[PDB]
């Protein structure tokens, strides 16, 4: 899923840069430098959060195993409650009649 | 003699929830390690609105031409 | 009502109810783990109650009538009682 | 892997570009924008490399990144919830063990011969 | 169903024990191979009817006991199968009127 997010991030970055380059000659150049460094801050934040993602990409498989563990233990808890539930449905419904 | 409807109990210790599931699942050393990357990445860069828009795009999911059409003056 | 038989029926139903209550208590509530004392007290009390119910059911079973006094022994005694 | 170092060089070039365009440079500073466009092209090459890599990431990583922490904290929390569920399940099974032991003790008190034959059959 | 609490669990305890309940048990009765219509097949006689009317027959006319006390079908039996103060009270088997 990170490939799709990487492509979409690169696309949105290139498109916003295209809009900035289109307004670059249009904008007043002195304040346009300020708008350029604001856009550079935008791109730096996008890229550093992608850097955090590709850092965590080593730690992805352990979280996959943790999700497996959590699903398994939730299943066994539902087994305990289902056993108690079916015993209650025995003791209060079928034996009374 | 035998009670009514006795049967065979399952295999003595199969997979349960009473085992240590992590050490069986080879995840022990990661936990023993583990028990900001904004700060660990600000080891590389300066610091860590439109970054809210970065996170919102995260929650939502012609280079020579750009250099040629990037005409803007210095001062 | 008010028979040994209805007592035995209610005792067997109380046994089934103590089964469902014992599992639903001793699975829902427990101290977490280590790789509480009220729960241990609950377990002891539930085990004691189940044992007492079993003993009572056994005593009531001993109390009812035997597999002597078949229906013909009832019927002939009924005939003699009609004559007398 | 390589996408990390490529995007890191891209981010450092973006920082140097912001520094240079922050300055009143009389010389050519269009090289900064050209290097930014070339970094976008190399990021497209890295997007081809991400089609090669095929990483699947949950959303709570994105959200904790939005909070600005480490995602290592999310790893710690997933590990902690795994141990919490394992602790709870082992505890429930342990109380069932103690209850079975108590029940066979009390039934062996009240019904000797039957629990004797049960301990024989097991 | 969702939650059981000290007071409610103790309510369950007293209700279940009030529904349910040195030995003082009934004298044990063995198996009976002579039964009158199917087993032994006695041609209708007279000793059996006189025993069922007048004498003590512990499987037919009553429940006998340790400490000697005889109880026929219309009476209620007080016993103590446990070593406690709680007494089992077997209700009458017939309940005439």
């Amino acid at each position: 899923r990170l490939s799709t997010l990487i492509e979409f991030l690169l696309h949105r970055a290139y498109s916003e840069l295209m809009v900035l380059t289109d307004l670059l000659p249009r904008k007043s150049d002195v304040e346009r430098k300020i708008e350029i460094v604001q856009f550079a801050s935008r791109t730096r934040q996008l890229f550093v959060r992608l850097l955090a993602l590709v850092k965590w990409a080593n730690n992805a498989g352990k979280v996959e195993k943790c999700a497996m563990i959590s699903s398994f233990l939730d299943q066994q808890a539902i087994l305990f409650v289902d056993t108690a539930d079916r015993l209650a449905s025995l003791a209060r419904d079928a034996l009374v009649h | 003699g035998p009670f009514y409807l006795m049967r065979e109990l399952p295999g003595s210790t199969e997979l349960t929830g009473s085992t240590n599931l992590i050490t069986h699942y080879n995840l022990e050393q990661a936990y023993n390690k583990f028990c900001d990357l904004p700060g660990m990445i600000d080891l590389p860069g300066s610091h860590d609105l439109r970054s809210l828009i970065e996170k919102p795009p995260i929650l939502s999911s012609g280079t020579m031409l750009a250099g040629f059409r990037l005409h803007t003056g210095p001062l | 009502m008010a028979d040994r038989l209805t007592q035995l029926q209610d005792a067997v139903n109380s046994l089934a109810d103590q089964f469902c209550n014992a599992i639903g208590v001793l699975q829902q509530c427990g101290p977490p783990a280590s790789f509480a004392n009220p729960t241990e007290e609950y377990a002891q009390l539930f085990a004691a109650l189940i044992a007492r119910t079993a003993k009572d059911i056994d005593v009531l079973i001993d109390s009812l009538p035997s597999e002597e006094s078949t229906a013909a022994l009832q019927a002939a005694s009924l005939y003699k009682l009609e004559e007398e | 892997h390589l996408e990390e170092h490529l995007e890191k060089f891209v981010e450092n070039i973006r920082q140097l570009g912001i520094i240079v365009s922050d300055f009143q440079p009389s010389s050519q500073a269009g090289l900064n924008q050209k290097l930014n466009f070339i970094v976008t092209g190399l990021q497209d090459i890295d997007k081809c490399r991400q089609q090669l890599h095929d990483i699947t990431v949950p959303l709570e990583v994105f959200e904790y990144i939005d909070q600005g922490r480490n995602p290592q904290l999310y790893t710690k929390e997933c590990l902690e919830r795994a141990l919490a569920k394992n602790e709870q399940v082992k505890g429930k099974i342990d109380t069932m063990k103690k209850f079975k032991s108590l029940l066979i003790q009390e039934l062996s008190k009240v019904f000797p011969e039957d629990m004797a034959k049960y301990r024989s059959i097991r | 169903l969702s939650r059981n609490e000290i007071i409610q669990s103790y309510l369950s305890r007293q209700s279940s024990l009030l529904s349910s309940s040195a030995r003082q048990l009934h004298v044990l009765v063995p198996q009976s191979p002579p039964t009158d219509l199917p087993g032994l097949t006695r041609e209708v006689t007279q000793d059996d009817l006189d025993r069922i009317q007048a004498s003590q027959w512990p499987g037919v006319n009553g429940c006998q006991d340790t400490q000697g006390n005889w109880y026929d079908w219309t009476q209620c039996i007080s016993l103590d199968p446990h070593g406690d103060d709680g007494r089992l009270n077997i209700l009458p088997y017939v309940c005439l009127d």
